Order: structure tokens, then C-alpha cells, then sequence
RNA sequence: AAGCUCCUUCGACGAGUCGAGUAGUUUGGGAAUGCUGCUCAAAAUGGGAGGUAAAUUUCUUCUAAAGCUAAAUACCGGCCA
RNA sequence: UUGACCUCGGAUCAGGUAGGAGGACCCGCUGAACUUAAGCAUAUCAAUAAGCGGAGGAAAAGAAACCAACAGGGAUUGCCCUAGUAACGGCGAGUGAAGCGGCAACAGCUCAAAUUUGAAAGCUGGCUUCGGCCCGCGUUGUAAUUUGGAGAGGAUGCUUU
């Protein structure tokens, strides 16, 4: 046994977070904030944009990771997300904006790194299928397997994914206990704030035939 | 075409024959002086592409420079310090160029090419007699060599906006209040 | 006790170090030099093909100019010059190559036994960069090549070439790929 | 925007300003054999001969610093293994 | 501590200063243990004659 | 914006009438040396880069090699008869080419050339 | 372009068998809320209401998850003795504690300025 | 000696340098804006900088680590007016 | 025994050169505080002053590893405008460009990478009847040819000293 899962049925998941060659400190801090939360992931930096998309696959095969979260930077100003099942599974592309990182002293919330989250989804993540595919991809990227030996055990935070206009808004809150008056959970927000606008669904790993197209996207 | 084979050898300087030669030469240079005269360049391909010629008037000087920090960092490079010490030693010559020749755990070793502006073999050659002009006195002190141009940021592009025409000249121009007659 | 001068001691310590360290097998092959008989028989042919000196080149020019005031074939000499000989090696225009064993930037001659092996030209590492320079009327000569000889001595050149591929390159065969020194 | 009759340009002689000549590739293959291998290249060659190709790509990446250079170095060292085996 | 030359030579006699100078540069010039640091040269390029 | 010492770095321009005299004397001094020749070299007609100024057209630096060969002027002669030559610029369209080989053909009609010695 | 059947086809190949029939809540810990939360938000520029809507969404996710987690039974609340490493640097909490000092001390010192000028009138 | 033309022939281009991590400095400029120091340390249908959601890094434009060069510009000093 | 070659030294040997001054303007190095923010530490002051090194009549820069996204521009420098724009900001203090455009002036080149190899063809000195003789440098490379919007070598025919 090599997958370090102590559970009745092992959820073998790994992610590989990556960066482009021109990200900003705001996009760099979202690597550090997301990877700190994400206990079964490896950090890597500065993928060559002159390479091809499917060289992100054997990069992840080199590190035994079935998920990849790529931060691609264009113009030195714009963050673009990529969630993908590495061998042959589907992928996604987002435009990320309205960034607010953990280093900014205005959130007043904190939690253990590596602790297991609760995934707080939205109602439209169930009824409409283009939200459903990214739902399973979000759930796998933040999978945090059961018997993972790098995970701290007590649960104190919940990740909230909600769609408002056409865009998904992420939220992170800390579970805190205040006793009821003759204990209820009060949420204090911890970490990353970003707004996630879908762009495409591709049926391949990083190419493959196009499945969803967001025909309302105003590019920067 | 022996020099094409030497250019590929300097590329592979961690390799077996080049690590051996750099080890046995760095040992020899430590017993020598801090600044001393070399009869021929240790890397004749590198010296020649930097301007060295086997003429009366061209000399090669080898210098070791202490390595490490000055966390204060010296903006003057170790190569520029290598040029400035030799030009002080040879006040009659002109520093043409310099190149890396060896390094150690304490020292870094450079070979500098110098040209005699008073030798009339040099004075008669149109390819080198520009250096006989007195605007080229002590080029290593004004940052006019290849190390100096790198550290002064004299490169084209939007990345070098503040330094491509002179950094202090740019600051004086931008900080000048210009008043005309018919305002 | 007594004290030795600085450059005196460094000459001996470099000799010890170059022969006792773990020498890579491109410098260690230079420790193997051809026999006294083969060197003498090589210079018997090569001295017959000595280049003309400056005194007798000027005399011949005065001879031909005089006859114009009041018919030859291609001159066969010994080819020299590192950049010239390497090109003659690369175009397969050379028949026998002689390489000095004491070139003090040794990088100028490290590739040269293996380059002659790749193109098939018989080579022999010889004692003396001074000896080859004497043969070619200079102070020094790193490499000496023969390309074509006159018809009176095509047989003794082919005999000398066979004496190199039998007397020198056969013994070098399983000892040119091995590291030198040790301890 | 505006429509113009685009011409066909003569080939710029600065295309591929590095090496594609057969002479330079001969020199690089000669110098690599006469000079030997770097200490980190001996590590990768040992791992590539032992089949640990997964470790070899990682090790070249930490030494060189870039995944693209790590692929090229492991490709070049793999060819050396191939042509050394044939000569043996 | 005389040790015989590896090329089947002769039991050497150099002074202690001569032995220390050998050990000084050998420490700076040694790849590692375990793997063979000094292999023979396989002529993978000069075996084929141009 | 007077936080720094703007007193020490203020430049007036009372030499504006005097520099104009020098500049006009430099053009007269140049025309004394090049007495039958024009002062300035011939320059090509080029289109301004951006979308803002695409419709405008200005003088460039020098004529392309294809423009010179189409007009019939050899390359090595053009700097010696008052034609500026740019090796960096390319033509990329027939409209840029045809406008300049008309200009060079018009230059040759108005040009009078004197023999060497 | 929104190919529908191929979209769910790709979902099958990465579908985990998340179902309370066999898989407990401890496996996935994923909660889908009944409220749309787009109906909760009247205007997207209302920063107070938009923050409350996402907070309210994570509210019922947290309470429902807490109830299911005790029914299966895991250690849910960190005890007083688990000195475990935070997702934030400790010094970051030190400077955010200093900022909460500065904001709150400014409010009460301004109230002292009120009482001085209440004497003035 | 030189320029052009044509071609069943060739066409070499700068390495402890790029680059990766890190510290200092600096800038309007965390593709570090630039530079310097330390550790490691490249390529050859190569390298650099851009453009682009447009479906894959498609296209665009230049060739770094060698060097020279008048003019338009500055000028509380030098010879004068 | 002799004679080279390399390397390191000596010489009141012959021929040269550097120092110091000046420093308004120019090129590098190093580098501060008050002040402002009605307190003050990031910041500003200021990449300034003081200190150190090095040049000229100008210096520096300079013939794209550039700008651009065009119907394209085309070395460097300076003026006007861009523009108190973009950008960065105890987002307070504030700091603060560049491309395009109109002008002034305009100029382009030298190497390394090649085998002259049917001829080191190159150069410093000395003696000189000034005409041409010796020594030395140099093959670990001095001339000629070439420098990537190129070029080489053949062939062919016109045109140039």
C-alpha cells in the first residue's frame, strides 16, 4: 500500500498546481493560499507558454497527479484558470477576477492548513449540467481524501461555491462555536476571494472537442 | 577551425576535462600574485572574439577578486572591480575587455585584455587606433566596458526606459522646469 | 633549512600534480608519446620537406624577377598552423599528423587525436613543440601535418604511416580510454 | 482593416541565426565525447540506464530549473546511451 | 603509507607535503561515492569513420 | 509638483532667437560645402503605424532595396546621389512599393548628374 | 455551443458514486443548498446583501454538515490542546490584531472628544 | 584591384552567458522595471520580446552575452566679443 | 659537453607612458537627515547634498535579442505634445512614464566565427651613404576576402580606377 490513504475505500486523488511565466504577486499569492489549504497538491512554477497544452499532462504524469490547476497569465494583468483531469478526462477554463488574498489584513478569519473542508455548493450547480461538470471537477480538486496522512483532522472551515450572474463566486469561512442562550455556528471569513467566469468545457485533457462555449464573455 | 572546438568546450565546463583543467589552474593561480601578467590567454578563443590580437601592444593580465556579499550588495560587479584594479596597476594602458577564466570558494579569477595606445603598431592600425583618442582614457572607471554597459542598463526597449540614455541624464531632464518666452 | 624560490617550487609541484592526479582520458593519452626510433624516422622524411626560410624565399623571388628582366609544379612543404591543419584534417587532405605533447593551453590539442581518429588520418603525439617549430622555422609549433609528398618518396611516407598505425596507434588502442594517474 | 495586395518576401538571411549546419553538429558530438560528462549528467545517465526515467526527469529539472530544458537534456543523454550500446 | 601506482608501476616515495597537496585538490575534484566517478571512454562517435 | 528643488533645475530659453540664427547659419554653412547639391537627402513616403494615424502619410528614413532596384538605381550609388537607404524596412504590399518607385523615378527626371573627373 | 448529451457523457466518466445509500457524508462532505441564492440577491452591487447571501448559503451548509457529521461521528471541534499550524502566518494575525486595536481605540477616543465638546456647549 | 548578373556548389553568427530559486537595491513598473551578490546551471527546424477566450499556446517582430562613429542637446569653468 | 623552447627574474640599457591641477556642464561608485503627511515609523525628502573614481570641447548614447498589431514603422540624441494619462500607491502624503504624432539633425560601419596554404603575402625596432639592409614579433595567427535584410566560390559580360 503506497497511496497513504487509511480508509475503507481509498479516494486516490492528487493535484498539481502550476503557474505561467508572467503572473503577478496577486496571482502568485493565490497559489500560496490555495495550495496551503489543499493538502494533496504539489507546487510548481513557470510553465513555458511557448510549449503546448498537452505538455501539462506528462508534467503531471511525472508527479503522479490526476488533477491540474493552471494559473495562466496574459498581458501580465489577467488571470485565467484551468481545472483538468490529467490522463483523458474533461477540462475547464475560467477567467478569474476580483482577487483578494489571505495576506490582506481585513478578513479576521483563520483555520488549520490541511484541515478537511465542507464543500458548500449552490442550487444551480445541480440543475444545469454545465455547472454539474465543473462541480465534479471542483469536488475532485478539493477532494482531500479520507485517510490522507497529511490532513489535520478537526473540521473548522467550509468552502462556498455560488453562482450569481453567470459567474461563480468562491467563499471561505471559519466554523466557530458560540454558546446558545437559554452552541450555534458563526462563520468568520478566512481567505481567498475571487470571481470565476466560465469560458469552455473540452472533452479532452487539454484539447479535444469543444463541449460548452460561453457566448457572453467580454474579454478584458 | 580549432576555435570552434574550443567554443563548445567552454560550454561544457562542468565536464571531466574542463573541471580538471580549471582545478589545476586555480591551484596554480592561488600561489601567484593578486594581479599578474599572462603571456598568453588561458582561453584563446574567448580573448580573440573579445578583441585580442597577437600583436605588440596587446597584453593579458589575470586578477583574482574576492567573492561574496559586501545585507549590503555591491552594485559594482566583480568583473568591474577586476578591470579597475588592473587599470590602476597599468596606468599607461587601456582596458579593452575582460572575461571569466576561473573561480574558487573565496576568489573569482578574470583575465583582462589591454592595449598600449603609445605603441605605434597600435597607432597605425585603423581597427584599434580609436583607443588612442583621449576620450577612451580609463574606460573601466566610467563604465564604458562590457561589464559597465550591462550594469548601466544601456539596452533598447521599454524595460530600460530610465537608463538607456544615461540614468542621471534622464532624471535631470524629467526634473527640469522648462519655461519658454511666449508662455 | 634552505629556502627555494617561488616559481621554482611551483614548476615542480605542477609536474607532480599533472602526473599523479586522476587525469581524464584525453589528457592522459598525451602522456603516451612515440618511440625514439619512430620519431627519428619521422623527421627523416619531414626534414626533406622543410619550408623555405625568409632568406631563400627572397633569393628565389630575385631569381625569377631577374629572368623576367632578361615552368614549375606545386610546392610540397610541411603544413603547419593549428587553424590550417584542423581544416586539412576536416577535409581529409592530410596523410600524417604530428601533435606536440606540451601545449600549455592543452584545450588547443585535446580534440585533435580523436578528430584524426574520426576521419581516419593517422596521428602521433610527439615530444616537443620546440622540435616541430625547428622543423618549420618557428620558435614553436603545436601541430605539423603532411598532405602530399613528391613522387620520389611516396613509398617511405606510406611506410612511415604504416609504422604509426602499427608501432604507435596499436599500443594506444586499449589505453587511450583509461584514466591516468591515481593514488 | 484596409485591403492591400500583400507581396511575398524574400527569405530573411537571419532566419535560424543559431545552428543547423552539419559542421557544428559534428563538433558538438565530437567535443561531448572527448570532454566527458558533468557530475549531474552522470547521475541522470545512471538512472536512465537503470530504467528510472521518472526520477531522471525530475533530477534534471532541479539542476537546470526548467521543465523544457529537463526534457532536452534527458533526450540528449538518452541518445548517448543508444549510440554507446551499439558501439559496444 | 606508500601505495603502489594503479598502472602497475612502483611503490612510490613522495614527501608528506607532497601527499597533502595531492589530497587537497582531490577533495575539490571528486564527484561522489557509490557511482563510478572515473569510467572508461566509450567511443560512441569516433567508432564510425567519416 | 514643487516638492523637490525646482529652483536649481529651471531652464529658460532666451537663446531661442540666437539658436535659430545658428541653425540657419548651419544650413547656410552646409550649402556652401554642397553648393549645387540640395542640403537634405531624398526620403521615402511611408504610412504611419497606428490605427489613429493610418490615414496619414509621412516621410520615412530611407528607401527599401526592392524600391531602389525597381527604379533602376543601384544600391551602392544611391547614398552618393542624395538618396537615403533603409535596409530594415520591408515593402509588405504593392502600394508601398509603387508609391516609392514613382518617387525615385520622379527624382531621376529632376536630377542632373556631373561626371567624375 | 452547448452539446448536452456529450456533456453528461463526460460526467459519467468522472462521476464518483456519491450517494447516502452506500457512501457516508464523511467521504465527500459536499452540500447542495435548496436556495438558488440568485433569488436572494436583488442587486449585484449591494455589497452588504451580496456578502450576506454567500454567508447565508454557507450557513445552512455548516449546520447541516455538523448534524450529519456527529450522526456518523468524527471529532468535529478543535479542543483546547490542539496547537496545530494555521493557514495564515501567526504574524499576520498579530498585525490584524493590531489593526483591530487601532480601529476600536479610535472610536472610544473620539467619544472622549465628544464629552469635551459636550462641556463646550 | 572593384560593382552588378546568374547558379545541377556552399553559407560558419559571441556561455559561468541566458535561465531557475533566493537576498539586497531600485523603479510608475513582483513577465522581478533594471542591476548586483549567492546556489544550481542551458539550446540548436535555436533564443528574446510581444499578440491572442477564441481552442492551442496556431500568429507577429527582432537576434543578447565583442567593438567604433560626426550632427541636432548641456554648460555658474577656459580664450574672447 | 653544446644548443634550443617555455616560465620567472635583474639592469643608472634604449624608446615611451601614468600621477597633479581644474571639475560650470559629463560618465560611474557610495549615500544622509530635517521636513510633509498639523503627532510618526512605510513612504516623501532623494536614486538629492556631502564623500570617492574617471574624461572632453562636448560627454554619454548609438546603428534593434527595438516599437508595434498597423494599409505599418525603422540607429542614437534634443524640443512640443502625449500628460499630471497609464501605473504604483500608511490608495493619505502623493509619486509618476512610454509608444504614436509635429519638428531639429541625419551616416553608417569594424571584428570573432573559414585553409593564403600554388608560397606571413603582415608588423615593431636598430643601422643607414636615405637606397635598403639586419634583429625581433608572429602559425597558441599578423595581412587580404566576409559580417545574416548578408556573404563565399565558380561562370559570364558590361561598367569603374
Amino acid at each position: 500500500d503506497r497511496s497513504n490513504i487509511i480508509a475503507e475505500r481509498k479516494n486516490k486523488q492528487r493535484v498539481l498546481v502550476l503557474s505561467s511565466r508572467g503572473v503577478t504577486y496577486r496571482h502568485r499569492h493565490l497559489l500560496n493560499d490555495l495550495a496551503s489549504m489543499l493538502p494533496h497538491g504539489r507546487k510548481d512554477a513557470k510553465f513555458d507558454t511557448k510549449s503546448r497544452l498537452y505538455e501539462l499532462c506528462e508534467l503531471a504524469e511525472l508527479y503522479n497527479c490526476n488533477n491540474v490547476l493552471f494559473f495562466e497569465a496574459r498581458k501580465g494583468k489577467d488571470l485565467y484558470m484551468w481545472f483538468s483531469k490529467v490522463p483523458n478526462g474533461p477540462t475547464v477554463k475560467f477567467y478569474a477576477q476580483n482577487l483578494h488574498t489571505m495576506e490582506e489584513l481585513h478578513f479576521q478569519g483563520n483555520c488549520l492548513k490541511g484541515s478537511r473542508p465542507i464543500l458548500s455548493f449552490d442550487a444551480a450547480f445541480e440543475q444545469e449540467p454545465y455547472l454539474k461538470v465543473i462541480k465534479e471537477l471542483f469536488l475532485h480538486t478539493f477532494g482531500v481524501p479520507q485517510g490522507h496522512k497529511k490532513s489535520k483532522p478537526f473540521i473548522d472551515h467550509v468552502l462556498s461555491f455560488s453562482v450569481a450572474d453567470g459567474k461563480i463566486w468562491v467563499r471561505n469561512y471559519e466554523i466557530r462555536e458560540v454558546e446558545k442562550v437559554k452552541t450555534d455556528i458563526n462563520l468568520i471569513e478566512i481567505g481567498p476571494r475571487f470571481v470565476l467566469t466560465p469560458i469552455i468545457i473540452q472533452e479532452g485533457s487539454f484539447g479535444g472537442p469543444i463541449l460548452y462555449e460561453n457566448k457572453r464573455f467580454i474579454s478584458p | 577551425g580549432a576555435l570552434k572546438y574550443l567554443e563548445e568546450l567552454s560550454k561544457k565546463k562542468q565536464s571531466d576535462v574542463v573541471r580538471f583543467l580549471l582545478r589545476v589552474r586555480c591551484w596554480e593561480y592561488r600561489q601567484l600574485n593578486v594581479i599578474h601578467r599572462a603571456s598568453r590567454p588561458s582561453r584563446p578563443d574567448k580573448a580573440r572574439r573579445l578583441g585580442y590580437k597577437a600583436k605588440q601592444g596587446y597584453v593579458i593580465y589575470r586578477v583574482r577578486v574576492r567573492r561574496g556579499g559586501r545585507q549590503l550588495k555591491y552594485q559594482r560587479s566583480l568583473r568591474a572591480t577586476a578591470e579597475e584594479r588592473v587599470g590602476r596597476r597599468c596606468s599607461n594602458l587601456r582596458v579593452l575587455n575582460s572575461y571569466w577564466v576561473n573561480q574558487d570558494s573565496t576568489y573569482k579569477y578574470y583575465e583582462v585584455i589591454l592595449v598600449d595606445p603609445n605603441h605605434k603598431a597600435i597607432r597605425r592600425d585603423p581597427r584599434i587606433n580609436w583607443i588612442c583618442n583621449p576620450v577612451h582614457k580609463h574606460r573601466e572607471c566610467r563604465g564604458l566596458t562590457s561589464t559597465g554597459k550591462k550594469s548601466r542598463g544601456l539596452n533598447k526597449g521599454h524595460r530600460f526606459n530610465k537608463t538607456r540614455a544615461g540614468r542621471r541624464k534622464t532624471w535631470k531632464r524629467h526634473n527640469t522646469l522648462s519655461l519658454w518666452r511666449y508662455r | 633549512m634552505v629556502k627555494w624560490p617561488e616559481y621554482i617550487r611551483l614548476q615542480r609541484q605542477k609536474k607532480i600534480l599533472r602526473m599523479r592526479l586522476k587525469v581524464p582520458p584525453a589528457i592522459a593519452q598525451f602522456q603516451y608519446t612515440l618511440d625514439k626510433n619512430l620519431a627519428a624516422q619521422a623527421f627523416k622524411l619531414l626534414n626533406k620537406y622543410r619550408p623555405e626560410t625568409k632568406q631563400e624565399k627572397k633569393e628565389r623571388l630575385l631569381r625569377e624577377a631577374t629572368a623576367i628582366k632578361e615552368v614549375s609544379k606545386k610546392p610540397y612543404t610541411v603544413k603547419y598552423g593549428l587553424n590550417h591543419v584542423v581544416g586539412l584534417i576536416e577535409n581529409k587532405k592530410a596523410s600524417l599528423v604530428l601533435i606536440a605533447n606540451d601545449v600549455d593551453p592543452i584545450e588547443l590539442v585535446v580534440f585533435l587525436p580523436a578528430l584524426c581518429r574520426k576521419m581516419g588520418i593517422p596521428y602521433a603525439i610527439i615530444k616537443g613543440k620546440a622540435r616541430l617549430g625547428t622543423l618549420v622555422h618557428k620558435k614553436t609549433a603545436a601541430v605539423v601535418a603532411i598532405t602530399e609528398v613528391r613522387s620520389e618518396d611516396k613509398n617511405e611516407l606510406a611506410k612511415l604511416i604504416s609504422a604509426v598505425k602499427e608501432g604507435y596507434l596499436e599500443k594506444v588502442e586499449d589505453t587511450r580510454k583509461r584514466w591516468g594517474g591515481g593514488i | 482593416g484596409h485591403k492591400t495586395t500583400r507581396r511575398v518576401l524574400k527569405e530573411r538571411p537571419s532566419r535560424r541565426k543559431g545552428a543547423q549546419s552539419k559542421r557544428t553538429q559534428f563538433v558538438r558530438s565530437l567535443i561531448r565525447e572527448v570532454a566527458g560528462l558533468a557530475p549531474y549528467e552522470r547521475r541522470v545517465i545512471e538512472l536512465l540506464r537503470n530504467g528510472k526515467d521518472k526520477r531522471a526527469r525530475k533530477f534534471s529539472k532541479k539542476k537546470l530549473g526548467t521543465f523544457g530544458r529537463a526534457k532536452r537534456k534527458c533526450e540528449e543523454l538518452q541518445r548517448i546511451i543508444a549510440e554507446s550500446r551499439r558501439a559496444h | 603509507t606508500g601505495l603502489t601506482d594503479p598502472n602497475t608501476g612502483k611503490p612510490l616515495n613522495l614527501s608528506r607535503d607532497e601527499l597533502e597537496l595531492i589530497r587537497k585538490v582531490q577533495q575539490g575534484l571528486i564527484p561522489d561515492d557509490v557511482e563510478d566517478p572515473y569510467p572508461d571512454t566509450v567511443e560512441w562517435f569516433t567508432s564510425v569513420e567519416e | 509638483h514643487f516638492r523637490k528643488h525646482w529652483q536649481r533645475r529651471v531652464r529658460c530659453h532666451f537663446d531661442q532667437p540666437g539658436k535659430k540664427v545658428t541653425r540657419r547659419l548651419a544650413r547656410r554653412a552646409k550649402a556652401a560645402a554642397l553648393a549645387p547639391r540640395p542640403v537634405d537627402k531624398l526620403r521615402p513616403i511611408v504610412r504611419c503605424p497606428t490605427v489613429k494615424y493610418n490615414r496619414r502619410t509621412r516621410l520615412g528614413r530611407g528607401f527599401t532595396l526592392e524600391e531602389l532596384k525597381a527604379a533602376g538605381i543601384p544600391r551602392l550609388l544611391a547614398p552618393t546621389i542624395g538618396i537615403a537607404v533603409d535596409h530594415r524596412r520591408k515593402n509588405l504590399s504593392e502600394e508601398s512599393l509603387a508609391a516609392n518607385v514613382q518617387r525615385l523615378k520622379d527624382y531621376k527626371a529632376r536630377l542632373i548628374l556631373f561626371p567624375r573627373k | 455551443i452547448n452539446n448536452k448529451e456529450g456533456l453528461l457523457t463526460a460526467l459519467r466518466r468522472i462521476q464518483l458514486d456519491i450517494n447516502p445509500k452506500t457512501t457516508p457524508f464523511s467521504f465527500h462532505q459536499s452540500v447542495v443548498a435548496s436556495k438558488r441564492t440568485e433569488d436572494s440577491i436583488p442587486q449585484i452591487e449591494d455589497d452588504l446583501q451580496r456578502e450576506l447571501a454567500f454567508m447565508n448559503q454557507a450557513l445552512e451548509a455548516a449546520r447541516l454538515g455538523r448534524s450529519l457529521l456527529r450522526k456518523e461521528g468524527v471529532p468535529f471541534t478543535r479542543p483546547t490542546d490542539y496547537f496545530a499550524e494555521m493557514v495564515r502566518t501567526d504574524a499576520t494575525m498579530e498585525k490584524v490584531k493590531q489593526k483591530l486595536i487601532e480601529e476600536a481605540t479610535a472610536k472610544k477616543a473620539a467619544a472622549e472628544a465628544r464629552k469635551q465638546r459636550d462641556l463646550k456647549k
